[PDB]
C-alpha cells in the first residue's frame, strides 16, 4: 500500500547503489546517484488514503 | 469593590509611570490609554440610552493619606532646586546666598501642611472616620474628605513647588556683580501665603470628617 | 529558494567537516 | 579550501539541488531556461 | 482587599527613590572624587544619607504586612494605600532632592571645605520629610484594629 | 498524493520533509563519522539522542500512515508521539504505537542521557 | 485565581533590573577597560553584584510556587501580587542603581585607584532594597493562609 | 472560563524571540559596523549574535512543554500557572536579551581599539545568558503543576 | 460559541508582513548605495532583501492553515491557542525583520567598502532563522492542538 | 444582531489605500526628484507608482468580495474571519505599499546616479509583492468560509 | 444605536481634509517655485485642481448614503454606512495624503527643469483610483443596507 | 426624554471658528511678514482673511437651523443627526481653513516676494472653499431629516 | 432625573478665557523697543489684550444667561437642550483667542520695528473676534428654548 515498499523493491532491488564507476569525477558521479535515487525514493507518492479524508472541513 | 483595586492599582501605576517618566529610561507611559479611554468613554456614553456614572458612598481611604502623602511629596521637591543652586553657588561669593536657608523652612512647612489636617481628619478610628453607607448613613462627611485632602495636597503641593522655585532663583538673585537678594526674598515671601491661605480655607470649606461612634 | 543553501552552508557544514561547497560544486563538474 | 580530492563540499551539488528543489509543473520552465543556457553558454 | 500593593508601595517607592539619589550620589561622588581623593569621604554622606530612608518603608510594610493574613474587612484596606503611598512619595522626593543636593554638595565641598556644613546640614535636615510621613504611616497603621 | 484542500495534504508533507532531511541528517552524520581518520573518536557517541529520537519519531510516523484499521493516530501520529516522549517515563502509548511499549521511552531517555 | 502573575514579577522586575544593571556596568565596563587593559577583575564587580539580587526574586518566585493547590480562595492571590511586585520594583531599582553606581564606581576607578572603595561600598550597600523587599515579600507570602 | 493558557505560552515565546532579535540586531549593528576596520576582529565580534540568539530556545521548549499539555479542551486553572510562568519566562528572556544586547554592542565595538577586553564580554554574557536560564527554570517548575488538571 | 478566532490567524501575517517589509525596504535602502561603488557587490547584496522578507512563508503558512480550521461551528475554548502562535509569530517575524534591517542596512554598508565582509555579514544574517522558526513551529503546534475531532 | 462587519471590510480598503498612497508618494517624490536631475530615467522610474498602485486592488477586491458574503440580515459570529482577514490584507498592505515606498525612492534615488543597479532596483521592487498576494489569499480563504454560516 | 450620522458625515470630511492638505501642499510648492521664474504658474496650478476633485466622490456618497436613511434609527442601519463612509472617507485622504507630496514634489521639481510634467501629472493622475475604489466599496456597502427598521 | 443631539450645534460652530481662526492667523502672520518689506500689498493681502472668515456662517447658519428644528420631545430619529451633519461641515471648514492658512502664508510671503502671485493664491484660497460648500450641503441634507421626531 | 446640563454653564467661560489668557499671554511675550525707544507703539500694543477679553467678556454673558436658566431644579429635557451651548462659544473664543494670540505676538514684534502693519493686524483680531459673537448668538438661540421646561 504504501510508497516505501515500491521505493525499496526499486532502488533495494535495482542496482544497490553500486558498483562501478567512471574513471574521471567518480566521486560526485559515484555520489550523486545514491542521493538522487535516496531523493527520488523519499518523493514515493505517500500521499493519503491510508488516512487521508478529503473535502475537510 | 472593583473600584478600591482598579483605583489602587491606577494610582500605583500611574505614579510608576510618572516617577519614571523623570527618571532614566527603564519605562515610559502608555500614551495609547488616553485615546483608548477616550473612544470606549464616548463610544460607551453615546451608545446606549443611559447616564454613565460611578457610584461609590465614601471609600474611607484617600482623605487622610493622600492629603499627607500629596502634601509631603509636593514639599519634599522644592528643595531641590533651591538646594543645588545654594550649594552651586560655591565660593564665588560669601554673600547672603548662605544666609537665606529661612525659605528651605518654608517649604519644610509644605509637609506639615496638610499633615496637621490629616492628623485631625480623625478621630478615635482608623478605618472609618465617620458615619458610611454600609451600616448607617451620612456617608458625605467621609465622601467629602477625599476631595478636601486632595484639594489641600495639591494646594500645598503648588505652594511648595511656587515657594521652591522663588527659592531657587532667591539662592542667587544677580546675574552680575554688586546685587542683592532681598528683593527676590519678598517676592519668594509672598508665595508661602498661599499653603496656609489654601490650607485654612481648603480645610474650613472641607468641614470635619472625625467623631465617628 | 537561497534558505537551503543558507541552511545547508551554515548548519550542514558543521556536521560535515562557508561559500567553499557553492563554488565547490560548480568547479566539480568543470574539473 | 584547495584540498585534492576532500572535502571541498562534494555532498552540495547532490544535497543542494534536491534539497533546494523541493520548495518549488512549475518546473518545466526553469528545465526550459536553464536549458537554453547549455546552448547559451558558449556566447 | 488590595493593601497589597499599598504595602509594598512604599518599599517600591522607596527603593526607586534610594536607587535613584544613591545612583546620582554615586555618580556625583564618583565624579568629583576623581580630582581629590581626600573629599571621597566628605563626599560619601550623600548615599548614606538617602540609604537609610528604605528603613521606614520597610518597618511600615511589615507594621502593614503584620496585619493582613489574619484580620481583614473592606474598611481595614484602605490605610494602608495611603500610609505606603505617603512614605514612598516621601522617601521618592526625599531621594530625588537627596541626589542633586547631595550632588551640589559634593561639588561645593569638593570646591572649598565651607558649603560642606551647609551641605551635610540641608541633608541632615532633609530627613525631617519622611519621618513625618513615617509617623503618618505609623499612626494610620496603629489605628487599624477597631472592630474585629 | 493530490492536494485539494488543506488539512489534507498537510499531514503527509509535514512528515515528508522530516523523513526525507532524516536521511540527509543520517547521511550528513555518517559523512562526518567516516572522516577524520588511532585518531578515532568524538564522533560514534553523537548522533544517538536525535537518532532514537527521530528513528522513534520517524518510526511511528511510518507506521502511522500504515495503521488503518484503528490502530494508528489522527492527532497526528508522528508529532505527538515525539512530542508525548521526553516528559512522561511510565507511559504506555499516545498514540497508535505497536505492541513493545514503554521500553522505547525508556531506552530513548537512557541512551539520550548517557 | 491568579497569583501567578505576581510570582513571575518578581523574577520579571528582578531579571529586568539586572540586565539593566549588566548593561549599564558593561557599557562602563569597555571604556574603563579601553583605557587601561590592566583591571579586568576588579571591575566585574558590579556584575555579580546586580546579577546576585536576581536569586531574591528566584527564591521567592520559587517559594511562592510551591503554595500553589488545586483549590484556593480569591484571598490568597492578593498579597503575592503585592509582594512580588514589591520585590520585583525592590530588585530592578536595586540593579538600576547598581549599573550607574558600578558605571561611575568603574569610570571613578579606572582614573584614581582609590576611588574603588567608594565604589564598591556604594554597590554593596545599594542592595538592602531588594533583601527588604524580599524580606516583606518572604513575609506576606509567609502570612498568607486562605482555602476556598 | 474558555481558555487563557495560550497568552503566556505566546509571550514567552515571542519575549525571547524579541529580546533575541533585538539583541541579534544590535550585536550584529555593531559586529558588521566594526568588521569592516579590523578583519582579523570579525570572528571574534560574531560571538555575541550566536550567543544571543541561543536565548530563543528556552522560550521555545517551555512554549512546547506548555502547549504538548493544551489540547481541544481545557480547564481554568492552568491558564494562571501557564500564564505566569511564560510571562515570568518572557520577562526573563527579553531582559536576557535587552541585556545581552547593549554589552553584545559595546563589546564588539570597544573589541576594535583594545583586543584585551574579549574575556570579560564573554563573561558579562555568559553570566548575563543565566538571567533567562533562571526565568526558564521558574516557568519549567510552575509548569510542572500545570499538567496535574486536564 | 461566537467563533472569533480568525483573528488569531490573521494577527501573524500583519506583524510577519510588517516585519518583512521593514526588513526589505531597510535592506533595499542600503543596497542601492551600496551598488553604486561596486557593480558586482548587487547580487551579493541583494540576498538580504529575499532573507528579510523570506520570513512571511511562516505567518502566510500559519494563517492559512488555521484559516480552514475554523469553518462554521467553533466551541468555547477553541479561538486562543492560535492567538498565542500567531502573535508570537507575527512579534517574532516582526523583531527578527526590524533587526534584520538595519543589520542588513549595516552589513550592506560594511560590506559595501570591503568585499571580504560579506561571507560575515551574510553568516551573521543567516543565524536569524532559528527564531522565526522556533516560533513558526510553536505556531504550528499549537495550531495542530486547535482541532482534534475531524 | 450587531451587524458590524462592515468594519473588516472598510479596514482593508482603508490599509490598503493608506499603504498604496504612501508608496505612490513616496515613489513619486523619489521619481519627481530625481526627473529633475536626469531626464534620461523617466520612463524607468514610471515602475515604482505602477507596481505600488497595484496593491489598492487587493484591498479593493478583498472589500468587494467580502461586501457580498455579508448578507441582508447579519448575524453575531459573521463578521470575525472577515475583520481578521480584512485587518491580515490590510497590514498586509500597508507593511507592502510602506516597504515598496522606501524600495521605489531608494530605488530612483540609486538608480538616478548609477544606472546599473536598475535590476537589482527592479528585483527587489518586485519581490516585496508577495505580501500583498498571501494576504489576499488568506482573506480570500477566510471568505470562503465566511458563507456556509446563516 | 443612531450613530451612522458621524459615519455617513465623516467621508467628505476625510477628502475634504486630503483635498485641503493637497491644496495646501500644492500651494506651498507653487508658492516656492513662483519665487524663482514667475512664468509658470499656471501650469503648477493643475495640482490643486487634480487634487480636488476627490471631494466629489465622498459628497455623491455622503449624499447617496444620506439619501437612503429610512424613519427610525436601530443598529443595522448604523455599521454599514460607517464603514462605507469610513472608507471612502479614509481612501480620500489618502489619495489626498499622497497627491499632496506627488503635487509639492512636481511642483517643487517643476522650478528647475519642466520635463517632469509628465511624469507628475501622469503619477498624479493615476493616483486617483483609492477614491474610485472606496467609492466604489461605500456603495456595495451601501448597497447592502436596504429594508432599515 | 433622552436626548445628545445639542453638541451638534456648537460642533460646527467650534471646528468651523478654529479652522477660521488657523487660517486668519497663518494669513495675518504671512501678511505681517510681508507688510515689513512692501508695505503696499498690505491692503491687498488684507481681503485673504476676510475671504477666509466666511467659512463660519456656514457652520453658524448650519447650528441656527440644527438648533430651529427641534421641538419638544425627542426621539431615536433626531439624536445624532446634528452631531454628524455639523460635524461634516465642521470637519470640512477646518480641513479648508488649515490649507487655506498655508496656503496663505505661502502666498503672503512668496506675493511679498515676487509679484503675480495675488491671483494664484486668491484663485487657490478661493477655490478652497469647495470643501465647506459641500460640507454645507451635505449638513443642510442631513438638517432637513432632523424633524419629525416620533 | 440626573440633572444633567449645568456644566455647560461653567463650561462657556472656561475656553473663553484660556483663550483670552493665550492671546494676552502670546501678545505680551517678545521685544519691543529697537535701541532706546520705540515708535510710540505701546499704545497700539494695548488694543490686543482688549481684544483678546472681548471674547470672555462677550462669553461671559452666555455664561450669565445659562446660570440664569439653570436654576435650583430642572429635568432632563430642558437640561439636555440647554448643555452644549457654551462648548460652542468657547471653542470659538479659544481658536479666535489664539488666532488673535498669534496675530498679536507677530503683530507685535514686526509692530515694534514698524507700526505700518497696525492696520491689518487691527482689522485681523477683529475680524477674527466674530466666532464669539456667534457662538454667543447660536448659545443664546439654544438657551432661548430651554426655559420653562417640565
Amino acid at each position: 500500500y504504501t510508497v516505501v515498499g515500491v521505493f525499496i523493491v526499486v532502488s533495494a532491488m535495482s542496482v544497490l547503489f553500486w558498483i562501478m564507476a567512471p574513471k574521471n569525477n567518480q566521486a560526485v558521479w559515484r555520489s550523486t546517484v545514491i542521493l538522487t535515487l535516496a531523493m527520488m525514493f523519499l518523493m514515493w507518492a505517500i500521499t493519503f488514503l491510508c488516512q487521508l479524508h478529503p473535502l475537510v472541513a | 469593590m472593583n473600584k478600591e483595586s482598579k483605583d489602587d492599582d491606577m494610582s500605583l501605576g500611574k505614579f510608576s509611570f510618572s516617577h519614571f517618566l523623570y527618571y532614566l529610561v527603564l519605562i515610559v507611559v502608555i500614551v495609547y490609554g488616553l485615546y483608548k479611554l477616550f473612544t470606549g468613554h464616548g463610544s460607551d456614553i453615546n451608545f446606549g440610552k443611559f447616564l454613565l456614572r460611578t457610584s461609590p458612598y465614601m471609600w474611607a481611604n484617600l482623605g487622610i493619606a493622600l492629603c499627607v502623602g500629596l502634601s509631603v511629596v509636593g514639599a519634599a521637591w522644592g528643595i531641590f532646586i533651591t538646594g543645588s543652586s545654594m550649594i552651586g553657588a560655591g565660593v564665588r561669593a560669601p554673600r547672603i546666598t548662605t544666609k537665606n536657608l529661612i525659605s528651605i523652612i518654608f517649604c519644610e512647612v509644605v509637609a506639615i501642611y496638610g499633615l496637621i489636617i490629616a492628623i485631625v481628619f480623625s478621630s478615635k478610628l482608623t478605618v472609618a472616620t465617620a458615619e458610611n453607607m454600609y451600616s448607617k448613613s451620612n456617608l458625605y462627611t467621609g465622601y467629602s474628605l477625599f476631595w478636601a485632602g486632595i484639594t489641600v495636597g495639591a494646594s500645598n503641593l503648588i505652594c511648595g513647588i511656587a515657594v521652591g522655585i522663588t527659592g531657587a532663583t532667591a539662592a542667587i538673585s544677580d546675574a552680575a556683580d554688586s546685587a542683592l537678594f532681598v528683593k527676590i526674598l519678598v517676592i519668594e515671601i509672598f508665595g508661602s501665603i498661599l499653603g496656609l491661605l489654601g490650607l485654612i480655607v481648603g480645610l474650613l470649606m472641607a468641614g470635619k470628617a472625625s467623631e465617628f461612634q | 529558494s537561497a534558505m537551503l543553501h543558507s541552511l545547508r552552508l551554515h548548519w550542514v557544514e558543521s556536521m560535515s567537516k562557508p561559500y567553499e561547497p557553492f563554488a565547490f560544486e560548480y568547479k566539480d563538474m568543470e574539473v | 579550501a584547495q584540498y585534492r580530492e576532500i572535502n571541498a563540499g562534494l555532498p552540495t551539488i547532490v544535497t543542494f539541488p534536491f534539497m533546494f528543489a523541493i520548495m518549488f509543473g512549475h518546473g518545466f520552465l526553469m528545465t526550459l531556461a536553464a536549458l537554453s543556457l547549455v546552448l547559451n553558454e558558449k556566447k | 482587599f488590595f493593601g497589597a500593593i499599598g504595602c509594598a508601595s512604599a518599599i517600591i517607592f522607596t527603593s526607586l527613590g534610594a536607587a535613584y539619589g544613591t545612583a546620582k550620589s554615586g555618580v556625583g561622588i564618583c565624579a568629583t572624587c576623581v580630582l581629590r581623593p581626600d573629599l571621597l569621604f566628605k563626599n560619601i554622606v550623600p548615599v548614606i544619607m538617602a540609604g537609610i530612608i528604605a528603613i521606614y518603608g520597610l518597618v511600615v510594610s511589615v507594621l502593614v504586612c503584620y496585619s493582613l493574613g489574619q484580620k481583614q474587612a473592606l474598611y481595614t484596606g484602605f490605610i494602608q494605600l495611603g500610609a505606603g503611598l505617603s512614605v514612598g512619595l516621601s522617601g521618592l522626593a526625599a531621594g530625588f532632592a537627596i541626589g542633586i543636593v547631595g550632588d551640589a554638595g559634593v561639588r561645593g565641598s569638593s570646591q572649598q571645605p565651607r558649603l560642606f556644613v551647609g551641605m551635610i546640614l540641608i541633608l541632615i535636615f532633609a530627613e525631617v520629610l519622611g519621618l513625618y510621613g513615617l509617623i503618618v504611616a505609623l499612626l494610620l497603621n496603629s489605628r487599624a484594629t477597631q472592630d474585629v | 498524493g493530490t492536494e485539494n484542500a488543506l488539512l489534507f495534504s498537510n499531514s503527509y508533507k509535514m512528515k515528508l520533509s522530516i523523513l526525507m532531511g532524516f536521511i540527509h541528517m543520517t547521511y550528513s552524520y555518517f559523512f562526518s563519522l567516516a572522516n577524520h581518520l588511532d585518531i578515532i573518536g568524538n564522533f560514534i557517541p553523537g548522533l544517538l539522542f536525535m537518532q532514537g529520537i527521530f528513528g522513534y519519531l520517524s518510526v511511528c510516523i511510518v507506521y502511522k500512515w500504515a495503521v488503518d484499521w484503528v490502530k494508528d493516530g489522527k492527532p497526528a501520529p508522528g508529532l505527538l508521539n515525539m512530542l508525548i516522549n521526553m516528559f512522561l517515563s511510565p507511559g504506555t502509548i499516545d498514540d497508535e504505537l505497536y505492541p513493545h511499549q514503554a521500553k522505547v521511552q525508556v531506552f530513548l531517555l537512557l541512551m539520550a542521557l548517557v
